[PDB]
């Protein structure tokens, strides 16, 4: 049973408070039951879209969720991933100089 | 083929009942299903092989066990008059066996073994046809469980009887009516005017066995075989 | 009610051809096989159909399936007496192990015997210990025998029996009843007689 | 080279439960998606129709209707072969395809996963155990390979169908799979693991197709601690590739980011570390660091 591994970034460059798209891309998870939330200041975000999960050479499923946003000095964005992998939930901030 | 067993058996509302099914065919994945009018065959239970039984589409008051690859049971912890079928045991491209009928009634009080009775020829028949049919005709039984065989000098015939397909209620507009059922026996006007030869209609009834307790005044209906018999005549 | 046979029941002449037709609605459709059940007997296999447009004969049994019409005819060619039983249509929704049977409500065929020379009697049977019978028989297959309209009298339906060393066949019925006024004469006064039967005196 | 898959994922969760989700990538572009949800297999792309007149297709997604359905029913009896061995949650993935070579020569597979590991493959005329495989699978492979009928329109499939489609879709999508979208870059900067020292970071977003080329660049010399990262996908279905370059503090200054991509021609994104335009991007994007790592 794989743990999830979460990767968080921007469509764009981030300039602050120009609209933009953050995309939250989890992998090497196994099984495909997954539950992928994102994050702006702790409240979820009412529409986030997720594309179709695959999986890769090794077998293990992978899949992006994307919301539009605008980042800013002061808000908080982040990827929150529920699995069985893990009794508590994996919560991966946007970091943007990563 | 396939040697399932009772081949006939009759129990009532909350007995044990066991269905054998025997077969040296060797057969992996073998089945029970059971027959009722305008239905076809339903599934009950299956297995796949030794120690292993699975659910089939009407597995309710059943149950199912494998212990021989042989060997194979169909299982009524409490019986129930709907579970009143015909019972099919195949083998699998799949092979059927036999069939087991299985009469589950409400109250064993109810049970009656049949009255036999051989009628002779008429001189009419004799004179006109230059052939002797003897009628038999089994009465008042219950349930609708025998088999009617005829024996002309103690060796059973085919040729020249006919059997009626079902019985008929003596009683229609009630339902736990007796039965009466009537066959033929047709030989040469000849064979019949031999006083040598001997005639016998047999008749197999299937009812309590000796495991079921018995106490009205009568005697108890057991599986037994009542039959009459006619003598050719000279005249 | 995945696989429905038309018809219900059918009636033949002896040694004359018969048509049987099953219709179902079975996905996958591996194999479509034919049954034969005689009465009391289990179920022997007739012949099996595969392929998309399948044709197979098997002594007087010959069937075509259509698995694109899911549909298939069983005919028999020139009827038997031995033939009288019950055709059920069984399909196969997989050719493996991990596959289920779909059973028709199958098809009553009764093959009524030909019966060139008709004689329509009915005789009066005495008991071994005194008690009678009243035997109505040798009459031609267009004559169906009806039931009772008192509960006091009793009449069975028809059925044929063959004496296979004179190759003759005879239709028959017995009916009695523990009445008074039963006479043999009016006890088939239900069913429909013809002219020429015999009803020889009694006394 | 082209590389088109068929994706299947299957969770049994018990006696009951089940779900069957597939999608279809050509090379790496999504093109087909079926979902438990839907009875019908849906396009992602206008193209995806392939080279096939609508009846023709009716056939395809018809028969693999049948298949999803039957596909279900054979692993949930399967399950009920083995009496103890094997009980549930169970994952099954199926991956099939063929790839595309020079001329009218190709090749298919058709794998399968059992809990994660590969262990059944289709070859010839019959399902296999792969070597280095768990030898209970044996008896469900026995059962399975008896269907003759099945075994036939596998190859069917993997030897016709698979290539004779392929072909088409590629003749069919090349207006989509020729195009070029040009990246954007950016550069940024993290510490390090080690005390004293620096990560650089040039970001590259937005470019298509894949094959691409980041480097950090001493003037003509390419910096050999360049760390390429892994290519992130975008929602429209472009890529995204990091480059890191780590640094002793007070040594960034002279280096640039070198990006060689298809898209532009010859015209190379060359990023310079502490140019007048790094400086201003770098100020149009500040904040308070919580929670970085
Ligand atoms: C091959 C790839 C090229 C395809 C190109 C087309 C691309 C278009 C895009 C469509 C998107 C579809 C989504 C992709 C799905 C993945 C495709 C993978 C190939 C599917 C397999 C083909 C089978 C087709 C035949 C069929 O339907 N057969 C099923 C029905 C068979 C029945 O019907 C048939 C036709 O009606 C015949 O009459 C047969 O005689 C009858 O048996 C059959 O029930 C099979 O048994 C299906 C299961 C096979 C999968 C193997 C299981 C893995 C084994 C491991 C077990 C371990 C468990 C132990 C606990
Ligand atoms: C599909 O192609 C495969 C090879 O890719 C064929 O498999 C061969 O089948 C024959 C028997 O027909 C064997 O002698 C070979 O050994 C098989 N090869 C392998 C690798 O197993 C197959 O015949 C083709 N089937 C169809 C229907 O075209
Ligand atoms: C089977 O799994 C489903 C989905 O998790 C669940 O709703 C259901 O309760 C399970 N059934 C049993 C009998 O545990
Ligand atoms: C998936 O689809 C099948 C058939 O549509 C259905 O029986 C099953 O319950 C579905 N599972 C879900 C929606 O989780």
């Amino acid at each position: 049973q794989k743990t999830p591994q979460i990767q968080v970034y921007s469509r764009h460059p981030p300039e602050n408070g120009k609209p933009n798209i953050l995309n939250c891309y989890v992998t090497q998870f196994h099984p495909p039951h997954i539950e992928i939330q994102m994050l702006k200041n702790g409240k979820k975000i009412p529409k986030v879209e997720m594309s179709d999960m695959s999986f890769s050479k090794d077998w293990s499923f992978y899949i992006l969720a994307h919301t539009e946003f605008t980042p800013t000095e002061t808000d908080t964005y982040a990827c929150r991933v529920k699995h069985a992998s893990m009794a508590e939930p994996k919560t991966v901030y946007w970091d943007r100089d990563m | 083929a396939v040697t399932q067993s009772p081949r006939n058996k009759v129990a009532v509302t909350g007995g044990k009942v066991t269905l054998s099914c025997n077969q040296t065919n060797n057969h992996n994945n073998m089945y029970w299903y059971r027959q009722d009018t305008g239905h076809g065959l339903r599934l009950i239970h299956y297995s796949y092989g030794a120690g292993s039984t699975e659910k089939g589409d009407i597995p309710d008051g059943y149950k199912a066990s494998r212990p021989s690859q042989e060997n194979f049971s169909l299982i009524l912890e409490l019986a129930t008059p709907s579970q009143t079928s015909v019972y099919f045991c195949a083998s699998g491209e799949q092979f059927f066996g036999p069939g087991t009928r299985l009469t589950v009634l409400e109250d064993l009080k109810n049970v009656f073994p049949p009255e036999v009775a051989v009628f002779e020829p008429s001189e009419a028949e004799i004179s006109h046809t230059q052939k002797a049919t003897l009628v038999c005709l089994a009465t008042g039984f219950y349930p609708d469980h025998v088999e009617l065989s005829w024996w002309v000098n103690g060796k059973e015939v085919h040729s020249g009887v006919c059997t009626d397909p079902q019985p008929l209620k003596e009683q229609p507009a009630l339902n736990d009516s007796r039965y009466a059922l009537s066959s033929r026996l047709r030989v040469s006007a000849t064979f019949w005017q031999n006083p040598r030869n001997h005639f016998r209609c047999q008749v197999q009834f299937y009812g309590l066995s000796e495991n079921d307790e018995w106490t009205q005044d009568r005697a108890k209906p057991v599986t037994q075989i009542v039959s009459a018999e006619a003598w050719g005549r000279a005249d | 009610t995945q696989v429905e046979q038309s018809p219900q029941s059918l009636v033949v002449r002896q040694g004359e051809n018969s048509v049987l037709q099953c219709n179902y609605s079975v996905t996958p459709d591996n194999h479509l096989r034919w049954f034969k059940q005689d009465t009391g007997k289990g179920l022997v296999s007739l012949t099996v159909l595969v392929d998309q447009k399948d044709k197979t004969s098997n002594g007087r049994y010959s069937a075509t399936l259509d698995k694109d019409a899911k549909h298939s005819t069983l005919h028999i060619t020139a009827t038997l007496l031995d033939d009288t039983a019950t055709y059920i249509c069984v399909v196969g929704d997989r050719g493996s192990a991990l596959g289920r049977l779909h059973f028709g409500a199958g098809t009553q065929l009764i093959v009524i015997p030909d019966i060139q020379n008709p004689d329509p009697a009915v005789y009066q049977l005495r008991d071994s210990k005194s008690k009678s019978v009243c035997l109505f028989t040798d009459f031609d297959s267009q004559t169906n025998v009806s039931q009772s309209k008192d509960s006091d009298v009793y009449i069975t339906d028809k059925c044929v029996l063959d004496m296979r060393s004179m190759d003759f066949k005879s239709n028959s019925a017995v009916a009695w009843s523990n009445k008074s006024d039963f006479a043999c004469a009016n006890a088939f006064n239900n069913s429909i007689i013809p002219e020429d039967t015999f009803f020889p005196s009694p006394e | 080279n082209y590389t088109f898959r068929c994706l299947q994922m299957s969770s049994f969760a018990n006696r009951s439960w089940s779900r069957t989700d597939s999608v279809v990538w050509l090379g790496d572009l999504q093109t087909h998606r079926w979902s438990n949800d839907s009875a019908t297999i849906s396009f992602t792309k206008p193209w995806s129709q392939g080279k096939l007149s609508n009846q023709q297709w009716e056939k395809l997604q018809h028969m693999f209707q049948v298949y999803r359905v039957s596909f279900t029913r054979d692993i949930q009896e399967l399950v009920k072969m083995m009496s103890p061995k094997e009980d549930y949650p169970i994952e099954i993935q199926l991956s099939a395809g063929c790839e595309m070579y020079p001329g009218n020569a190709s090749e298919s597979f058709l794998h399968v996963a059992f809990q994660g590991k590969y262990v059944v493959r289709f070859w010839g005329t019959s399902w296999q155990t792969v070597p280095g495989a768990p030898s209970w699978l044996d008896l469900p492979i026995k059962v399975l390979n008896a269907d003759q009928g099945t075994s036939a329109t596998v190859q069917m499939l993997l030897n016709d169908t698979c290539p004779l489609f392929v072909r088409g879709l590629l003749e069919a999508g090349k207006s989509d799979l020729e195009k070029q979208e040009k990246p954007v870059a950016w550069l940024s900067s993290v510490p390090s693991s080690a005390h004293g020292h620096r990560q650089l970071v040039c970001h590259v977003s937005g470019f298509y197709p894949k094959p691409v080329w980041v480097m950090w660049m001493r003037g003509d010399q390419e910096q050999q601690g360049t760390h390429r990262g892994d290519f992130l996908p975008n929602a429209d279905e472009t890529w995204y590739l990091q480059a890191t370059l780590d640094v002793e503090a007070g040594e960034e200054a002279g280096l640039a980011c070198r990006v060689k991509h298809s898209s532009l021609g010859g015209q190379d994104i060359i990023l310079y570390w502490g140019s007048l335009h790094h400086i201003l991007d770098a100020q149009k994007m500040v904040w308070n660091h919580r929670h970085h790592h």
